[PDB]
Formats: structure tokens, sequence, C-alpha cells
RNA sequence: GCCAUGGAAGUCGGAAUCCGCUAAGGAGUGUGUAACAACUCACCUGCCGAAUCAACUAGCCCUGAAAAUGGAUGGCGCUGG
């Protein structure tokens, strides 16, 4: 069954002690404002002092349940609660993540990734517009370059530019999005990196996001 | 979803024929006149329209 | 000279298909996997893995089992002249 | 006729363009439209007194700009037998130019239409922005979008997409408070994004009412989880407006590209519109690129090429587009050509030389090319279609395919057909 | 990859319009520059069009000469060169020899694509009418001319 | 057919034609063969019927009947393929 | 293939329309092609063995040919009249 199948299974990777990040997934004021997310990377000792994302603000947690109870240190990879003191307060965003204040994390407007098309489906030519999935963060996006088509499998990528690719063809594109916006590369962080395309009932494809634009 | 081969084989019976401008008839492909009475052995056909 | 295979004349013995690529990217398999020869997708590119021989002593050529002999373009019996009877001045040599 | 209409409309842009970018040195133009009404020794006495006040300004080129300038306009209206009729523009002055030009300048017209402005400016540029209010006749669409993000508002002519406003509210989320709080959570929440809504509310009767009458002609309400019916259904939302609710549209994640998907809703509602037209066109020329039926033809290369041999069904162009073709021509032979050259091999290139003969080749007086299908359509069988850049269907095959192409006749495999 | 390709080029001139890179783009040379390369090397047929072979390869391509029939026998006619036009009204004026055309039905035997003496000065002369001249007369005048004055080993 | 498959079944040792689950219809075509003829379903053959006789005329004129009996009204045949349809006529045993 | 042209490389225009194997093979009927690919055409071997093919013309019949009380080659009827 699966919830022993859990128990037998210990083949989760932590997410352990590295540069301090936590991705914010919603907010809410009771007595101050808690917030949500799984540490994707690093440790955050409560009584300590965060930044977040790409906004930066500088901000102090006030409270923390580990899911469910009052503590103060945490590694990674928790779903944690996580009650700020915040001096900026109603231009934060669901999405926006804390970093560390020294080892930021990157974030950046412009940035390159290898899409696996599913279903656009229409041609997509330069300038569609979606939105842009990682993990807390979300933000509507735009597609101003592409730069080639690459096959699925023994992906060898081509030399000229395409005029057009169809619906299934996979390939490298530069994505832009409309704000500032939390982007992770695939080989620091897949957790914080694998990303969406969408629009209406229809899923447009998968994103790999590789680069950090400052 | 279905063979190319038995679909052609349907395109046979159905879809590749002939018409009567006059009377809207369906003749064999490989025709010169109509059959029926009432339009006079017509000369004057087209193929019948292929869809896409 | 080495013609085209023709989909349809008679055949006097076994013609035969040997294991060998295609020489194409992806494409559809429908046509050798529908007869029942082994195609393997050896990373993108398809591979051959045994080999089948398809038509018989006295067997109408298909267009799909015509389709490898047009791609390679290698007659099994090339189109020529037959010799009939020798003739040497009133002498006749089988 | 209508399709000369049509052609008089980018005609029309593209002139107004120019005549607003003329410039002075450092002097004033007179511009002078005069309406239809008025008789002609009415102007002249009206404009022999103000002459006769003009007589004795202090500036030396000031004065004599406009001293010199009622003298012309007179001689033009000296050619003009009456005050025509539907209006009459008249634009006269001393433009500067690139290379040092001192130019006198005269530009004297019937309109075309009626026209309205009773313009007098002495001014440094000209200006038909007359023409061009006059040529842009459409209603502006707004459109509301809400969501639990975040705002945002926007409006829609015949082919350009605007935006107006966007805004946050930290509306605190569902969990808030657990066990006490909980089970009152939903009323409470509720009661809150209802003042969300009335916020949107008062955004709406802002922006869409005006005096308790809408100005603008349409409204798109737009939002998710039904965020738009509480604004539809709203006692806040006004019944005049109720009366003119033009739809309520639903949308996902929330934002531009929603809002993007809910005019792809609405499409059918804005039927008149060139847009909508473009995106119902341009959503058939894909359906023909998905499939492998083989109408596309794609490229200036080609479908100019496509063009010639014919087999074009629906040729898209960008009404403005700028591209060009350079026209060769000889001496002797009489052979003249076109030749369509890429960005780097057009600019700075050795191309254009007899190099044989060992002469350097020249072109001839060029044409510009939607003209020249206005002018010979009918010869070729294909139907122009004037699309913008500003859509995102428009705007994207603009800019990467070159603002042309279209759909064929018939089927030509590129991939399949070498050459 | 070896590929061999025929080209009906302007020669020396620099034709305006190339069909070049559709047969040798697939493979790798740029094919303007030899376009330009060949015109280049071509030269003193100057204005009028030439069967450049083109053995390709990935890298590169090589240039051959393949001289057709009817440029062969305006050769023997002298001729003005003219550019990539070519005017119009260019109707041959001289004669062509009837040694001259024997020649040119050896060189199109020795790039044997055609039959002996009789079918090879038949075609580089059909295709000479298209060039539009005579050879002290057409062929039947050649026909009285074979009959009692042949030109033959 | 392309979607929906024809549920066949023969009734009366190849004499009688049962055929159910035609476009989804409730109707069923209960057709009778002619005197004379062997309906029978082949083997290693998914869809195959296989009639047998002497006359050809009895023959072919059933055929005909089942073939006309599913026949698609009201719709557009060139798309809407379905229905059975004769592919190899020859004898039982060769000459 | 040359001239046209940008290309007619069989398939806008316009110039071309000679030769080869020959049993016969157009600088080309269509699908499909800017021309090829793919399917496909004129032309001939295999067997076949007497009459065959095209365009016109007039003879009979038929189509073209719908109106109101029930209906009229004079009726019955007539087809080796
Ligand atoms: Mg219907
Ligand atoms: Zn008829």
């Amino acid at each position: 069954p699966f919830i022993p199948y859990l128990d037998n299974l210990p083949n989760f990777n932590r997410s352990v002690d590295g540069p301090i990040r936590l991705p914010i997934v919603d907010k809410y004021k009771d007595m101050g404002t808690v917030v949500l997310g799984k540490l994707e990377s690093g440790s955050i000792c409560k009584g300590q002092q965060l930044v977040m994302m790409p906004n930066k603000h500088n901000v102090e947690v006030l409270g923390i349940l580990s899911d469910d109870v009052e503590t103060d240190t945490v590694a990674p990879g928790e779903n944690l609660k996580i009650r700020l003191k915040g001096i900026e307060e109603e231009e934060i965003l669901p999405g926006f993540i804390l970093c560390d204040p020294n080892n930021l994390c990157h974030s950046g407007r412009t940035f390159d990734a290898q899409i696996v098309i599913i279903e656009h489906k229409s041609i997509i030519c330069p300038g569609y517009n979606a939105v842009l999935h990682i993990h807390t963060c979300i933000e509507e996006v735009e597609i101003t370059a592409l730069i080639c088509l690459v096959d699925k499998k023994s992906g060898e990528k081509s030399k000229t530019r395409p005029r057009f690719v169809k619906q299934d063809q996979v390939c490298i594109a530069r994505l832009r999005t409309a704000g500032t916006i939390c982007l992770e590369t695939f080989k620091d962080f897949p957790q914080m990196g694998r990303f969406t395309l969408r629009d209406e009932g229809k899923t447009i494809a998968i994103g790999k996001v590789l680069k950090l634009v400052p | 979803i279905i063979e190319p081969s038995l679909r052609q084989l349907a395109q046979k019976y159905n879809c590749d024929k002939m018409i009567c401008r006059k009377c809207y008839a369906r003749l064999h492909p490989r025709a010169v006149n109509c059959r029926k009475k009432k339009c006079g052995h017509t000369n004057n056909l087209r193929p019948k329209k292929k869809v896409k | 000279v080495p013609a085209a295979a023709r989909a349809g004349a008679i055949a006097p013995c076994e013609v035969t298909v040997p294991a060998q690529n295609t020489g194409l990217g992806p494409e559809k398999t429908s046509f050798f996997q529908a007869l029942g020869i082994t195609t393997k997708i050896s990373r993108g590119t398809i591979e051959i893995l045994s080999d089948v021989q398809l038509i018989k002593t006295g067997d109408k050529v298909g267009a799909s089992e015509a389709t490898l002999l047009n791609m390679l373009n290698i007659s099994p019996f090339s189109f020529g002249l037959i010799i009939q009877q020798v003739f040497d001045n009133g002498s006749i040599y089988n | 006729s209508a399709a000369d209409r049509n052609v008089e409309i980018w005609k029309i842009k593209k002139l107004i363009k120019s005549l607003e970018a003329a410039r002075g040195n450092g002097t004033s133009m007179i511009s002078l439209i005069i309406p239809p009404k008025d008789q002609i020794s009415r102007v002249a006495k009206m404009l022999a007194d103000e002459f006769g006040t003009a007589s004795n300004i202090k500036s030396r080129v000031n004065r004599l700009s406009v001293l010199g300038a009622i003298t012309s306009v007179q001689q033009r209206l000296k050619l003009y037998n009456k005050v025509p009729p539907n209006g009459l523009v008249v634009y006269c002055g001393t433009i500067v130019t690139e290379e040092g030009k001192e130019k006198k300048v005269n530009i004297d017209f019937e309109p075309f239409k009626p026209i309205n402005t009773s313009l007098y400016l002495c001014d440094n540029k000209f200006h038909t922005e007359a023409l061009t209010a006059l040529l842009s006749d459409d209603s502006k669409f707004g459109f509301i979008v809400i969501d639990g993000s975040g705002a945002l508002f926007g409006t829609l002519q015949g082919n350009t997409r605007e935006v107006l406003h966007k805004f946050t509210v930290d509306l605190p989320k569902k969990h808030g408070r657990g066990g006490q709080s909980a089970l009152r959570f939903a009323r409470l929440r509720m009661e809150k994004r209802h003042n969300y809504v009335r916020k949107v509310a008062e955004t709406a009767v802002q922006l869409f009412i005006s005096g308790d009458k809408v100005n603008v002609a349409g409204l798109v309400l737009a939002g998710s989880a039904d965020f738009k019916t509480e604004l539809s259904q709203s006692d806040m939302f006004d019944q005049r407006l109720q009366s003119k609710v033009l739809k309520l549209v639903d949308i996902s994640y929330g934002g531009e590209n929603g809002f993007n998907q809910a005019i792809e809703l609405s499409t059918e509602v804005l039927s008149n519109v060139k847009f909508i037209q473009e995106k119902k066109l341009i959503g058939r020329y894909f359906d023909e690129i998905s499939q492998d039926t083989g109408k596309y033809c794609f490229g200036v290369e080609d479908t100019l090429k496509a063009l010639e041999m014919g087999a074009v069904e629906i040729l898209i162009v960008y009404e403005n587009l700028d591209i060009m073709r350079y026209v060769l021509h000889c001496q002797g032979t009489e052979e003249e050509k076109i030749l369509y050259l890429t960005p780097e091999q057009e600019k700075d290139k050795s191309h254009f030389t007899d190099k044989e003969t060992g002469q350097e080749h020249e072109l001839i007086e060029s044409m510009p090319l939607l003209e020249w299908f206005a002018n010979n359509y009918k010869k070729f069988g294909a139907t122009l279609e004037i699309v913008t850049d500003k859509s995102q269907e428009g705007s994207q095959f603009v800019k990467g395919f070159g603002g042309i192409g279209g759909i064929l006749r018939y089927r030509v495999d590129f991939q399949g057909m070498e050459y | 990859e070896i590929k061999v390709v025929y080209l009906r080029c302007t020669g020396g001139e620099v034709g305006a319009t190339s069909a070049l890179a559709p047969k040798i783009g697939p493979l790798g040379l740029s094919p303007k520059k030899v376009g330009d390369d060949i015109a280049k090397a071509t030269g003193d047929w100057k204005g009028l069009r030439i069967t450049v072979k083109l053995t390709i390869q990935n890298r590169q391509a090589q240039i051959e000469v393949v001289p057709s029939a009817s440029a062969l026998i305006i050769k023997a006619l002298k001729e003005p060169p003219r550019d990539r036009k070519k005017q119009k009204n260019i109707k041959h004026s001289g004669n062509i020899t009837f040694d001259e055309i024997v020649n040119i039905a050896r060189q199109m035997r020795h790039r044997s694509l055609a039959r002996e003496l009789s079918g090879t000065i038949k075609e580089i002369l059909g295709t000479a009418q298209s060039v539009g001249c005579n050879v002290d007369g057409r062929h039947p005048h050649d026909i009285i001319d074979d009959i009692n004055s042949g030109a033959v080993e | 057919y392309a979607h929906f498959p024809i549920n066949v079944v023969i009734q009366e040792n190849g004499s009688l034609v049962e055929i159910r689950n035609f476009l989804g219809e409730k109707y069923i075509r209960r057709v009778r063969m002619r005197p004379g003829v062997a309906c029978s379903v082949s083997q290693a053959q998914k869809d195959e019927l296989v009639l047998e006789g002497n006359d050809i005329e009895l023959v072919s004129n059933s055929a005909a009947l089942i073939q006309q009996a599913t026949t698609v009204k009201n719709k557009d045949i060139r798309k809407f393929l379905d229905g059975i349809y004769v592919s190899e006529k020859g004898t039982v045993q060769q000459a």
C-alpha cells in the first residue's frame, strides 16, 4: 500500500544546507503575517535576518510551526510555516522567495530554457504569452526569441535558424516574464527550475530552465 | 484508427465516381454517357468532388 | 543493368530482403512492422534485429514489399535479354 | 470604391505621419484648415484685417513668415474658386530639412470626405492629426481583469491593445487562523472578498461609467472562480450598465495572457473588428500549417515567387511593412528586375555591379509593395488581407515571416520538393 | 559526399538569379561565392551561358567545364558578349562551318552523351537552330553538302 | 469501422446474419441469406465474412443485401467510411 | 536545350520541337510540380490474329414538353400493323 510503501521508502532528497532560501507559497494576517513554503535550499535559524526575492526586502521571521510545531531552527526540504515582522507588507507577491542577505539567489527577467512542447498546439511564433511556473513563484511570461529546434530522441541541435515550428518539436527558447521573477538553473536547483507553459484549456509545454539573467 | 488500404477501398465504392451535370446522378468513373433517360445520355459529366 | 524492382510482375525464384538500415530520420515504422521484421529505435535511428525472407517463388510483389527495393534501387534479378537458341548456317545449338 | 477606400485609409495613415514629421529649423509654418460653410469673401475679410494687424508684429523671421504665409494662402485660395464642399485643407510654410534645404512650401488640397477642423496655426510643423482622428473610427473596448493575485485594466481598439491600470490588494488567504477562526473563516473571508469586489466595482464605475452613462462602447469583465459574476450582479454595479453588459469572461492564473484569452472568447462578439477577422484567418492559416495539406507558402523569397507563379489564395500582409524590392536596370538590354536582399547583403555589399563590363550597377525609382498589390491584385487573383503588427498573431507573423505570406491554392511541400 | 551537378550558368558574367543552394546547399560549400568563382574562372565565354559541372563534397565544391553544343556554335560565331540581361533580338549572324560543327560533335561525343556522327551533329545543330543560325545553310543545305562533298575521314 | 465495433453473429448455420451495434443503433439487422448459401466466420481473421456456394448469382445478391442493409442515411459518406465491403472474390479449391 | 526570363530543365509567357536506341520514348496529358521527387501520360516489346479508328450528314425514336368538371387519332382497339 501507499503509506506503508512510504515507510519502506526513504529515497527522498532532504534538501540540505546550502545558500539559504525559502519559497513563499501564500500569506495572510493573523496578528502579523504568516506565509507557507518548502525550503528548497539552505537553513533558516528563526531569529535571523532574511531577504526576499526579486523585489528585495529585508525581513525577520517572527514564528514558525514546522508543519505543526513551534521551532527555532530548520533544515531545508520542509513545508514551513513562517510569520514575518514585515516592514514591506502590501507589495509582496505569493511566489517571491526569501534568500540569504549575502548569498543572494539569482532572479531575472531574461532566461533561456530547453522546452519540450506538448500542446500549444498552434505555431509558436516569437512573442507568445503564458505563465511561468517556478514552484512557489509564478509570473505571466512571454517568449521573445525562438532559438532552435531539437529532436526528442538523439538530440543533435541544428545550425541554421528555422522559420517556424509545428506542434510537437522540442526546442531551445528564451522566455521573458513581465516582471522580475525567481528563476533557477537545472544544474543548481531542478526543484527550483522546472517550469510550465500555460494558456487556455491546453497545456503548452514543459520548460527546462537553464540561465539566470541579472 | 483505420488502415489506408481499407480506406482506399471505401473510396473505391463511394467517392471515386463521376456525376452527370444534369441529374446529379452517380456513375462509374470511366464513363462517357449517362445512363438515365430523363437526361438523355448526356456526355456532360464531372468528377465527384473529393473530400479534404 | 540493375533496374528498379517491379511491384507486380511474376517471380521466377525467391526474392529476398536483406537486413540493412533505412537511411532516414524518425519515420513511420508501420511499413516494416506491418509485415513482420524486427526494427528497433537505436537512439532515434532505427536498427534491424533479424533477417526474414518476404517473397517466395511465384508471388506478386506488393508496393510495401516493393518500397525497400525502390529505396535501394537494387534488383534481385536485372531486366535483361534471355538467350533462346544459337543458329549457325542451318544448325541449332541448345 | 470600397477597396480604394481602404487603400486611402492606409495611404492617409502613411501620409499623415510625414506631414506630422516635417520640422522648421527655427521657424513657424501656417497650417490653415478652412471649413466648408464659410464664404471666400468672408475669409478674405477676416484674414485681410487680421493681416493689417499682422503687418506690425516685431520679430523679423516670425513676422515675415506670417505676412508671407498670409499672401501665399490668399494666392492658394485665389486658385480655389469657393470654400469647397466637405472641407478645405491648406498647408503653407518654410520647412528646413536634412542636407540644409531652405525650402519654401505650399501643399493645398480639397479633402476626400467632410472635415471639421477650422484650424489656424502658425507653428513649427504641419497637422493632419485631424485626418488620423477622422480615419480611426471604432469604439474603445475596456477590460477588467481580476484575480486573487492582482487586478488589471486594459482597452482595445480595432487593431491596437492598450493597458490602462493594474493593482494589488493584500487579501489574506484561506488558512488564516485555525480552530478558533476556521469555522467562521469562510464568512469573514467572503466579506473581505466582497470588499475587494467593492474596490474592483469602484474602478469599473470610475472607468466605464461617465455621468451614469458609459462613454466607452464595450466592457469585458473578467476573472476566475466567479470573480466577474459577483462584479456583474453586484448592486454597486450600475443598472444603466447592466443594460449594456457586453460580456463577462473567465480566465486562469489571472492577468494579461488571460486578458488575451478572454478576448479569444470574445472573438464572436467583436465580429466587426479586423483584429477578430485576423484572429480567425490566421487561426485557419495555422490550421493549414499544422496539417500536411501543404497550402501554406512563406517568406518574401518564396511567397513572391509563389505569387508570380500564381497559386495564392490569401496573401497576408502588414499594412505598413517597410520592406523593399531593389529594381535593377540596364543601359542597353533593358532588363528591369527586382531583387530581395537580406539586411546584411542589402546595406554593405558589392552585388549591384556589372563587374564584367566594369561599372557600378544602379537601380531605378522604387514603388511601395502594398500600393502595388492594390494596383494589380485582380491580375493575380489573391485575397489581400490587411493586418497590423500589434496583435499576437499579426505582430508575430510580422516580425518573423516578413509580415507577408499566404494560403495557396494547392499543396507544395517544401521539405518534400527540392527547389 | 560526392555529387555531380549541371549548371547552365550565365558564364563569366555574374548571373542575378541563382539555382545553386537547392542542390549544393545540403552538402556544404556556399553556393553564391562558388557561382562568382565559377564565372570568374570561366571568363572568355563572358556573356553566354556554360554548363558548369560541380563535383561537390561536404566541405567544398569542385568545378569542371562542360562546353555546350549551342554555346560552342555561337563561339564559332563571333558574338558580342553581354550581361546577364542578354538583350532582345539576338539572331545570330555568321556562318557555322561544317568542319566546326564536326568538331563540336566530337566534343559532345567526347563527353559521351550522344550517337555516332549522324546523331551528334543533329543534336548540336537542333540546339543551334534554337541558337538562330545557319551552317552556311540549314540541314536541307547540309544534305546536299554531304552528298558528293563529304568531309569524312 | 472507425470507432464503434460491429458485433456480428450468425444464426441457422450460416443462413441468417444478426448485425448489432452499427453506429450504436438500437435497430439490429436480421439479414437473410439466399437458399444454397453458407455464411461462415473465418478463422485467423478478425473481420472477415466468407460466403460459400455454387450459384454466383445468389451469393452476390445476398452480399449486396448485407451491403445495402448497412448504409448510412443523412450523412456524408465520403467521411463516414463504415460498413462491410467486399475484398477478395475467389474459389474454394484452386486450379 | 537555347532565346525569353528569375525559370520553363515535360507542366506562366515567349523562343523551341532537332537527334539517339529504336519495337517506341514529347524539350511532355493529368494528379502532383517554380522544374524534379511520389502517382501518372504519348510511344513499344510479350501474347493476341481481321477487319479497326476519327470528324461530318441525313432518316425513324427519345430528351427538351406545365393548368385547372372526368376525355378523346371519331369510338372500340392496334406492335409478322
Ligand atoms: Mg447535416
Ligand atoms: Zn443525367
